């Protein structure tokens, strides 16, 4: 299971992104994919995930400008970015979160993809 | 074989006692392991535990000697720790399948809905009703028969048989294993579903260029359902069938049988630690005790 | 290596004799009581030392039978020390008997 980001890189404040993370491998049909981020000195927080079901979940800070969406057919995950200010500048990171062993999850990360958003 | 009998007692008493010792020790000393699921692992590992240290050294004992050797108030509070004990792990892995259809089905929904403190309620709750088709009609006498044979084994301090009345052999049979076990089934048979259907989904997504086929991991979920349901029916089922036919048609089952049946069942309290404790952050928490 | 016990010689042959001893039950007329003679006198070879097998003949010695409570035949009675361990009724096969036997014998 290999997770293969795109997407990321310099944008203007104001501007848009549409981030792309491709899941290449064996993973169970129910399963939850999402962009996390982490800021400079700060802690790995969570930016957006979606279920395999169609559930969302958004943070605060991105809430109404940042729209996640995965592909029907292959694992792959979409997060569109607009709005886009110098707070968001983070290494985003591609997760997910396979159900098969049934009582556990398992997690699988992604490298990280540099966004930097300046003003 | 009468030897060996007596042999397969003790690894049985060992298994339980080893394996969930370092279960719980596992969860307590381990940050990562304090998740809401190993919360209510730890309810079932403490009742398959108290299994291991009381019940089934006892239990033991009334096989070895043929009778009871420490009278009529211990076999009455023993008769009601089993039916606690096993009351409890069983409804607690029930609980359980429940914990792991949210988390697995809805998990967004589970985050805010499943608390600690909700958690605890639930555990609370599953020893409280444990303790009520226990002790409290146990030790009150209700479970008693009026029969005149069953009515001798009452007498006969010696005599710690399990002898009840048609209400409740059926009550407790029910609280116990039946009522969980049909939740266990209706539960996990949605975790089927679900995955059942979620390929159906991605089959429509491709338009008619693909095919879904099973692959490694539908595979060991499927093997892991496969455990978790038929090492549960196949300890306990046998068990509690008996426990109903005996109410009835007394004679129909033997006595030998009906008790190595329940012996099977305090097997299942070693396989639990087993089944459910295999995730990478216990594997790695146990080599650490080790 | 079979004894083939009388009413009188039993007290010697059984209660008084060393070691394990398994007692068949058998009648002529019986046609379950002659389909474990062939197996019992196999078994009499192979569990040499660890038991021994007796044959006693209801219609010669009517005696011993009533005593135990005897009812259906052939009816194989384990014997340990003077004192009855274990009972099968019946007829059985060779790979049956066999793990009534290895059981019983510990
Ligand atoms: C006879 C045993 C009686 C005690 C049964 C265990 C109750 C405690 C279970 C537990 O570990 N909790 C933390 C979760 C619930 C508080
Ligand atoms: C958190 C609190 C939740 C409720 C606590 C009570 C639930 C259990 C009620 C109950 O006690 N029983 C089911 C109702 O009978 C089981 C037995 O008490 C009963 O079956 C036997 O006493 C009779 O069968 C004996 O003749
Ligand atoms: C890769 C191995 C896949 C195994 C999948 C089949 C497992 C069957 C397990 C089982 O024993 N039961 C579930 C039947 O589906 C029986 C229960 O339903 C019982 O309560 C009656
Ligand atoms: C030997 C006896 C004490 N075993 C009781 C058995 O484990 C049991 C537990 C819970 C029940 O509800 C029950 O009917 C029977
Ligand atoms: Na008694």
């Amino acid at each position: 299971v290999q997770l293969q980001e795109s997407g990321g890189g310099l944008v203007q404040a104001g501007g848009s992104l549409r981030l792309s993370c491709a899941a290449s491998g064996s993973i169970f049909s129910i399963n939850t994919m999402g962009w996390y981020r982490q800021a400079p000195g700060k802690q790995r927080e969570l930016v957006a995930a979606i279920h395999s079901g169609g559930s969302t979940n958004y943070a605060n800070s991105v809430k109404g400008r940042f729209t996640i969406s995965r592909d029907n057919a292959a694992n792959t995950v979409y997060l569109q970015m607009n709005s886009l200010k110098p707070e968001d500048t983070a290494v985003y990171y591609c997760n997910v979160k396979d159900y098969g062993a049934v009582l556990y999850e398992y997690d699988y990360w992604g490298q990280g993809t540099q966004v930097t958003v300046s003003s | 074989a009468a030897k060996v009998m007596s042999l397969l007692m003790a690894l049985v008493v060992l298994l339980i006692v080893a394996g969930n010792v370092l279960v719980i020790a596992a969860i307590g000393s381990t940050q990562r392991l304090q998740t809401l699921t190993n919360l209510f692992i730890t309810s079932l590992a403490c009742a398959d535990l108290v299994v291991g240290l009381l019940v089934v050294p006892f239990g033991a004992t009334l096989v070895v000697r043929g009778t009871w050797l420490w009278g009529s108030f211990l076999c009455e509070l023993w008769t009601s720790l089993d039916v606690l004990c096993v009351t409890a792990s069983i409804e607690t892995l029930c609980v359980i399948a429940i914990d792991r259809y949210l988390a697995i089905t809805s998990p967004f929904r589970y985050q805010s809905l499943m608390t600690r403190a909700r958690a605890k309620v639930i555990i609370c709750t599953v020893w409280a009703i444990s303790a009520l088709v226990s002790f409290l009609p146990i030790m009150m006498h209700w479970w008693r028969d009026e029969d005149p044979q069953a009515l001798k084994c009452y007498q006969d301090p010696g005599c710690c048989d399990f002898v009840t009345n048609r209400a409740y052999a059926i009550a407790s049979s029910i609280i116990s294993f039946y009522i969980p076990l049909l939740i266990m089934i209706f539960v996990y048979l949605r975790v089927y579903r679900e995955a059942k259907e979620q390929i159906r989904k991605i089959d429509r997504a491709s338009k008619r260029k693909t095919s879904r086929v099973m692959a490694m991991k539908e595979h060991k979920a499927l093997k892991t359902l496969g455990i978790i349901m038929g090492v549960f029916t196949l300890c306990w089922l046998p068990f509690f069938l008996v426990n109903i036919v005996n109410v009835f048609n007394r004679d129909l089952v033997p006595d030998w049988l009906f008790v190595a049946f329940n012996w099977l069942g305090y097997a299942n309290s070693a396989m639990n630690p087993i089944i459910y404790c295999r995730s990478p952050d216990f594997r790695k928490a146990f080599k650490r005790l080790l | 290596k079979i004894i083939h016990l009388t009413d009188d010689s039993f007290d010697t042959d059984v209660l008084k004799a060393d070691g394990a001893i398994l007692v068949d039950f058998w009648a002529e007329w019986s046609g379950p009581s002659k389909m474990i003679a062939p197996i019992l006198d196999e078994i009499a070879d192979e569990y040499q030392g660890k038991l021994t097998v007796a044959k006693l003949n209801i219609d010669q010695n009517p005696g011993t039978a009533p005593k135990y409570g005897i009812r259906g035949i052939p009816t194989l009675l384990l014997f340990k020390n003077g004192e009855v361990a274990a009972t099968k009724v019946g007829a059985l096969s060779k790979g049956q008997l066999k793990e009534f036997l290895d059981a019983n014998l510990a």
